[PDB]
């Protein structure tokens, strides 16, 4: 067994981290106080769930996780939440005042004062690791902490842990649920600095999750709580192969191998189905074909875009529940003949399939109904470049007038870093297009 | 069409089906960037304090 | 996340007292300083503006400043007069005679250190001070002259702290002396340099609202200040109550201020209510939204159709459908998208608090960063020039050591501010 | 009051459309780069589809189908046809064509060129119009461009009097629900010169769009014969109607092309939606068999029909999405 350390940065990262660890506990039969009645090896062991949990002699299973925010409100809700006993104080790191949606403040000003402390608390987790794979890093693009401190953390992790893999779960900014206006700056800045330090990054657009919540969960005005429970389900689907017995995506390294042939283009599109309201008094359970076909509807993607007008480089199907290989292949054959699925010529047209017999666990009192089978598709399509196009355009609109730039310069950042970041993004969009058309 | 590398266990199974074959900065430089920005802040603050002194 | 409050001069102390009496009621604090409310929501962020006293009393983090004791004695004998920390009353005896020079250079200079001592004493008690706020007028001598002197010295001792002002602009309609354009012009340049937010509360607009809309035939300063305290309650709701928004002063300013000098806001409020006059039908969300964007609810007496919105913030209070809020807000913009700049994407932001103010089942506070605010400064500039052409009333200032050059400079950098607004209006 | 932007100033059709919208008083025009639009009359090159449908609370519609260029390019149409089971490759209404690149299916083309060299036939082709394979291939190699080699219809239907050649242009509107509407008014873009069988660089003789022709205006005003006249001619000269002899095939071809690419371009479940006006060009041989020549994604209209067509576009493509406070189209059912 090889361990994985989770790092949650800023408000978005922390609250999503909480939703995920809550879900993890329910899935592995771990109680809020850290006890796991089914774990017969008291005080240790190297089972698959031990990738994410370590054990105390008293029998408590604790998350290999560190929480970091430059302001205490959100992490304090972990300290006093229902899973307060799960973590120990040294996993929760808080600052005094936040980065105020300012990357430069997250990266340079405040980030410099706390980076050594964070790395120290991370080191203490790594010391209890017999064989560390690397890190899963959760954060927003838009926050000053989420963008600024994360990119600095990623740089140092590449230094202190050179051969370890680093994966991102990144919240892409959406105006519907944000009161910020400078997020296009922070996103481009943090993507430029982190790009070489990240092996695989799963982007989640709040716009997509928002509409999925409205359309399929019938929630009129989705809150962060609604958004995070759904996001945690997707994240769980992606990490389940690291926490359970299996042969697909059992290592962080395998995520790059299976999903990322070209290093810079390491942003796989996630699609999830089915999403069913728990208030839906009568639901006809969906078949393998129906949920697999739904993986090619844009309305179910974590980022709204059109894969028909792009090219695939890789594609994984991760099923949970009552699913057998025969019905998957039968579904794929029909979907192939009915849909536009184009691979790049230097890649085989195919699917790597993983099946876990345990159906998705839902949070009691949540919005999601229990289903007999669910699927998460991870596809590396060039169509996700539409998201960079949107972002870079908003960046260009503001930066031409140098709007809000003084806030960044005032924290010690140089104006040229804006243009350097934007040029790197310009290169990225062109990489996607060469591969894509 | 062709199902390969099928692996089974009690928790589930995995396989691969093919439809068709084909056709870093150092600690030194990091700490220098962080300290260059801190200087620019301290320079900007000194220009403000000098201005207020006037 | 403590905020330190400062009120300077007659106007500053009168709207300041009003502000503290309004939010004390919202937080359930009585004039003795004792909490008697029925919601924990009232106390969750009460430390932002209040200090906890042994014997569970809450003491406003407020510093009261004047160059004469007249108005501050009225405060101490006012409704909530006894709630303030007695040591935080800092006052001289000589007065300022509506003279910026007296407030900024002579009389105020003699008292300013004493004020800073109290500021420091209140700051050192703060776990993490997020910033300062100041209430004052620009047309007199103390609030205008000593207030900006104060702001300059606070920025010297706390260069990394947010400073926001609620500033009452002078108008011939509601006028005390003829030298108000002089004092205002001198003050505006100080504000351009040393504040992060300045809420431009125009006495002209406040008058017109009380008259044309609230149908008060002879409005007093008291009527005018009812609108101000109601607006200040709304502007700070975000900070005083839990909800969608938990930004500190800095984060709030970052998303509202695209250029450092253009931080003068047009505030607004809906529904517009005169004091005492109850009315029983609450507004529908389309009514709230349409009024808060209408010029008649603006408190800066500028026509927003004569400029363009750089950023807009709106806070809705009460029990209501935010989905309906979303639709009406995006109704207004998509209808009038020519009065919003197109190079700042999604520059119109909204938030809701469940707790309505006293007397209303729902309300909305408007905060517009419009280029139309240049009309306010052009107005002051014209009135400045009309007298300065003939060097009229200048002897009041030269007698305190000021030179004509300082006026010429003040005049020029306000004209720069005006032209700077014109630059982005045509972008 | 809805909003729209205009990003193609040289569109004859949508200049007319935008003015119709304004004259309703329920549509307001914004300028080019204002993202808060309901309707986008977009540019023809590099239209930013990826930025559509991401404005909260705004239904967005664009007058172009993303991906429809595979139908509206000559190199693409041949390949789209040739590789799609719904059409190809025994497709009876599309001329034998091949994809040729300058120094690909070059070897494939001459394998066909030979066998009715190698016995019986007309072997005239087009890109220039020639009968000699060699004369085309190094025409093609000093253009630079990628060209298409297509069998020349040596037996076209010829209008009398005049012994003239012609091509038929049909206008097809596809709405956001992928309804296929055929404009009841087509036009015959005729040749004013009599057709010359023997010599082929006559080109005034062999090429029929209303640019080259300007014997102009001899028979009909502007070398444009509309459907009422052409129908009357078919009745008088051939004892048949336009509907039976030609239009059934046209309707069949239009529906078949658009049904093929529907799954590739449909916006039924997208976050934005599309409609698009197409111009189908047909060719009729002497046995009243219809052939598809090409498809234009940015067609212009005939002058008399601008008022009717553009009004039709507003009614069923735009007002169907954004309503306001017997039909000129034939719906090709599927
Ligand atoms: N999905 C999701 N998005 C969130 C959540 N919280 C904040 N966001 C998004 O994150 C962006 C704002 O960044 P935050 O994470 O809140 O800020 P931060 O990382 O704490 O950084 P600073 O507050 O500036 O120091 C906005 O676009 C929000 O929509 C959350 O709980 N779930
Ligand atoms: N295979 C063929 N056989 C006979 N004639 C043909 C032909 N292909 C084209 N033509 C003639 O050559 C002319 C030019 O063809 P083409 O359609 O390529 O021009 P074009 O691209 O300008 C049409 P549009 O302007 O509507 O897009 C047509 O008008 C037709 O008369
Ligand atoms: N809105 C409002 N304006 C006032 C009030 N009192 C004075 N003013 C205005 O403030 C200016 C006079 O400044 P004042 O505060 O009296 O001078 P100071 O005491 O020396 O600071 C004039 O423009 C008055 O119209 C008040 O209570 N409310
Ligand atoms: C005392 O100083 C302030 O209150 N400044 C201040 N600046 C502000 C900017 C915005 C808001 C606000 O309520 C928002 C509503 C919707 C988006 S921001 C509130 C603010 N308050
Ligand atoms: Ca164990
Ligand atoms: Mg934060
Ligand atoms: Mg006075």
């Amino acid at each position: 067994m090889r361990e994985c350390i989770s790092i949650h940065v800023g408000q978005a990262g922390v609250q999503i981290g909480n939703a995920c660890w809550e879900l993890y506990c329910l899935e592995h039969g771990i109680q809020p106080d850290g006890q796991m009645p089914s774990d017969k090896t008291i005080g240790g062991g190297d089972d698959s769930f031990n990738t994410f949990f370590s054990e105390t002699g008293a029998g408590k299973h604790v998350p290999r996780a560190v929480f970091v925010d430059l302001e205490p409100t959100v992490i304090d809700e972990v300290r006093t939440g229902t899973y307060r006993q799960l973590f120990h104080p040294e996993q929760l790191i808080t600052g005094k005042e936040d980065a105020a949606n300012n990357y430069a403040r997250g990266h340079y000003t405040i980030g410099k004062e706390i980076i050594d402390l964070v790395l120290d608390r991370i080191r203490k987790l790594a010391d209890q690791c017999t064989g560390l794979q690397g890190f899963l890093v959760f954060h927003s693009f838009g926050g000053g902490t989420g963008s600024g401190f994360t990119s600095l953390l990623m740089e140092r992790l590449s230094v202190d842990y050179g051969k370890k893999s680093k994966l991102e779960f990144s919240i892409y900014p959406a105006p519907q649920v944000s009161t910020a206006v400078v997020e296009p700056y922070n996103s481009i800045l943090t993507t430029h600095t982190t790009l070489e330090h990240s092996d695989c990054a799963f982007m989640v657009d709040n716009e997509a999750i928002y509409d999925i919540c409205r359309r399929n969960l019938d929630i009129e005005r989705p809150t962060y709580t609604n958004l995070n429970r759904l996001i945690s389900q997707i994240v769980s689907s992606i990490t389940a192969s690291l926490r359970f017995d299996g042969a697909l995506n059992v290592d962080l390294t395998e995520f790059q191998t299976n999903l990322v042939p070209y290093p810079r283009i390491h942003f796989p599109l996630a699609t999830y189905a089915p999403v069913i309201s728990a208030e839906k008094a009568y639901h006809e359970q969906l078949s393998v074909a129906e949920i697999t076909n739904a993986c090619f509807e844009p309305a179910n993607q974590m980022v709204k875009c059109d894969p028909r007008h792009g090219k695939y480089m890789a594609c994984c199907l991760l099923y949970r529940g009552d699913v057998v290989p025969k019905d998957v292949n039968a579904a794929i054959a029909t979907i192939k003949t009915k849909r536009s699925i184009q691979f790049v010529d230097w890649c085989p047209t195919g699917f790597k399939v993983g099946i876990n017999y345990q159906p998705p666990t839902v949070v009691p009192g949540g919005d999601l109904a229990k289903v007999q089978r669910a699927v998460c598709m991870l596809s590396n399509t060039t169509a996700i470049a539409e998201a960079w196009a949107r972002l870079d355009h908003k960046f260009d609109l503001m930066y031409a007038k140098r709007a809000f730039v003084h806030w960044y310069v005032g924290e010690g950042m140089e104006e040229g870093e804006f243009s350097e970041a934007r040029e790197d993004m310009a290169a990225l969009e062109k990489d996607y297009e060469e591969v894509g058309v | 069409m062709e199902v390969i590398e099928l692996n089974k266990c009690t928790s589930g199974q995995s396989f691969e089906v093919i439809l068709k074959p084909p056709s870093d900065p150092s600690l030194e430089e990091i700490q220098k960037k962080l300290e260059a920005a801190e200087e620019r802040r301290k320079y900007q603050e000194a220009e403000l304090l000098k201005h207020l002194a006037e | 996340r403590e905020i330190v409050h400062i009120q300077a001069g007659q106007c500053g102390n009168q709207i300041g007292a009003k502000f503290w009496e309004v939010i004390s009621d919202e937080h359930g604090i009585d004039p003795t300083g004792s909490y008697h409310g029925d919601s924990d929501l009232q106390l969750e962020r009460i430390n932002v503006y209040y200090n906890e006293a042994t014997g569970n009393k809450y003491v406003p983090r407020a510093i009261l400043v004047d160059l004469e004791p007249g108005t501050m004695d009225s405060v101490r004998s006012g409704p909530f007069g006894q709630i303030f920390r007695p040591d935080n009353f800092v006052f001289g005896q000589s007065g300022a005679g509506n003279n910026w020079a007296k407030g900024h250079y002579t009389e105020g200079a003699e008292l300013v250190d004493s004020v800073l001592d109290v500021v420091r004493k209140e700051s050192e008690s703060c776990d993490c001070l997020q910033g300062f706020q100041l209430t004052h007028s620009l047309g007199g001598g103390t609030g205008s002259g000593m207030g900006t002197l104060l702001i300059s010295k606070i920025r010297e001792e706390y260069p990394d702290r947010i400073m926001n002002t609620f500033s009452v602009m002078p108008s011939p309609k509601v006028s005390d002396t003829v030298v108000e354009p002089y004092n205002a012009t001198l003050s505006v340049h100080q504000l351009v340099e040393n504040t992060d937010e300045t809420y431009c509360i125009d006495n002209e607009a406040l008058y017109d609202i009380c008259f044309r809309t609230l149908k008060l035939t002879t409005p007093t300063y008291g009527d005018l200040n009812h609108l101000v305290s109601a607006t200040m309650s709304g502007v700070t709701t975000c900070l005083r109550f839990p909800g969608q928004l938990n930004a500190d002063l800095r984060k709030l300013a970052v998303n509202m201020v695209p250029f450092p000098r253009l931080h003068f806001f047009m505030p607004g409020f809906a529904p517009l209510t005169s004091r005492g006059s109850q009315q029983y039908r609450a507004l529908t969300v389309p009514e709230l939204t349409q009024q808060m964007f209408d010029s008649k609810n603006m408190m800066a007496a500028c026509d927003p159709r004569h400029g363009r919105y750089l950023t807009v913030a709106a806070i809705f209070r009460g029990r209501m459908s935010m989905k309906e809020v979303d639709e009406q807000m995006l109704n207004v913009q998509n209808k009038n998208s020519s009065y919003f700049v197109e190079w700042i994407p999604n520059n119109v932001k909204t938030a809701v608090c469940d707790i309505p103010p006293r007397g209303l089942k729902m309300s909305a506070t408007f905060i517009g960063n419009s280029t139309a605010i240049q009309e306010l400064f052009k107005r002051i500039s014209e009135q400045f020039t009309a007298m300065f052409r003939r060097k009229a009333f200048l002897h009041w200032y030269t007698g305190e050591g000021m030179d004509e050059m300082e006026f010429t400079e003040a005049e020029s950098n306000m004209n720069d501010l005006v032209s700077e607004y014109q630059q982005y209006q045509d972008a | 009051m809805y909003t729209f932007v205009v990003r193609d100033e040289n569109s004859s059709v949508y200049a007319e459309v935008s003015r119709l919208l304004l004259a309703t008083g329920q549509w307001k025009r914004l300028r080019k780069d204002n993202p808060r639009f309901n309707l986008m009359l977009g540019e023809r090159n590099r239209l930013p589809f990826g930025r559509l449908g991401h404005e909260p609370g705004l239904v967005q519609l664009v007058n172009y189908y993303r991906g429809a260029d595979k139908l509206c390019r000559k190199a693409s149409l041949v390949k789209l046809i040739k590789t799609s089971p719904e059409l190809s490759e025994s497709c009876t209404w599309f001329p034998e064509s091949y994809v040729i690149y300058p120094t690909d299916e070059r070897e494939v083309f001459l394998a066909a060129y030979n066998r009715r060299r190698e016995g019986r036939e007309g072997n005239v082709w087009i890109a220039l119009i020639s009968s000699e394979a060699s004369e085309l291939l190094d025409f093609i190699d000093e253009q630079g461009q990628v060209h298409v080699i297509q069998k020349y219809l040596e037996k076209p239907l010829l209008l009398e009097p005049g012994h003239r050649k012609f091509d038929i242009r049909s206008w097809v509107l596809v709405d956001h629900l992928y309804n296929i509407y055929l404009y009841r008014e087509g036009v015959l873009r005729t040749s004013s010169e009599p057709y010359n069988s023997a010599n082929f660089q006559d080109k005034t003789c062999h090429l029929t769009n209303h640019c080259i022709q300007k014997n102009y205006g001899r028979y009909e005003e502007g070398n444009e014969m509309f459907f009422e006249e052409f129908n009357q001619y078919l009745m008088d000269a051939l004892n048949t109607t336009l509907e039976n002899s030609i239009l059934l095939q046209i309707k069949h071809i239009i529906r078949s092309c658009l049904m093929c690419i529907e799954p590739a371009i449909s916006t039924k479940h997208l976050h934005y939606q599309s409609f698009q006006l197409f111009g189908f060009d047909f060719m009729v041989d002497e046995e009243l068999k219809v052939w598809l020549i090409e498809v234009n994604g940015a067609p212009a209209c005939a002058q008399k029909l601008y008022a009717e067509l553009c009004q039709g576009i507003v009614d069923v493509a735009i007002s169907s999405v954004f309503p306001l406070a017997t039909s000129i189209f034939i719906k090709l059912h599927h």
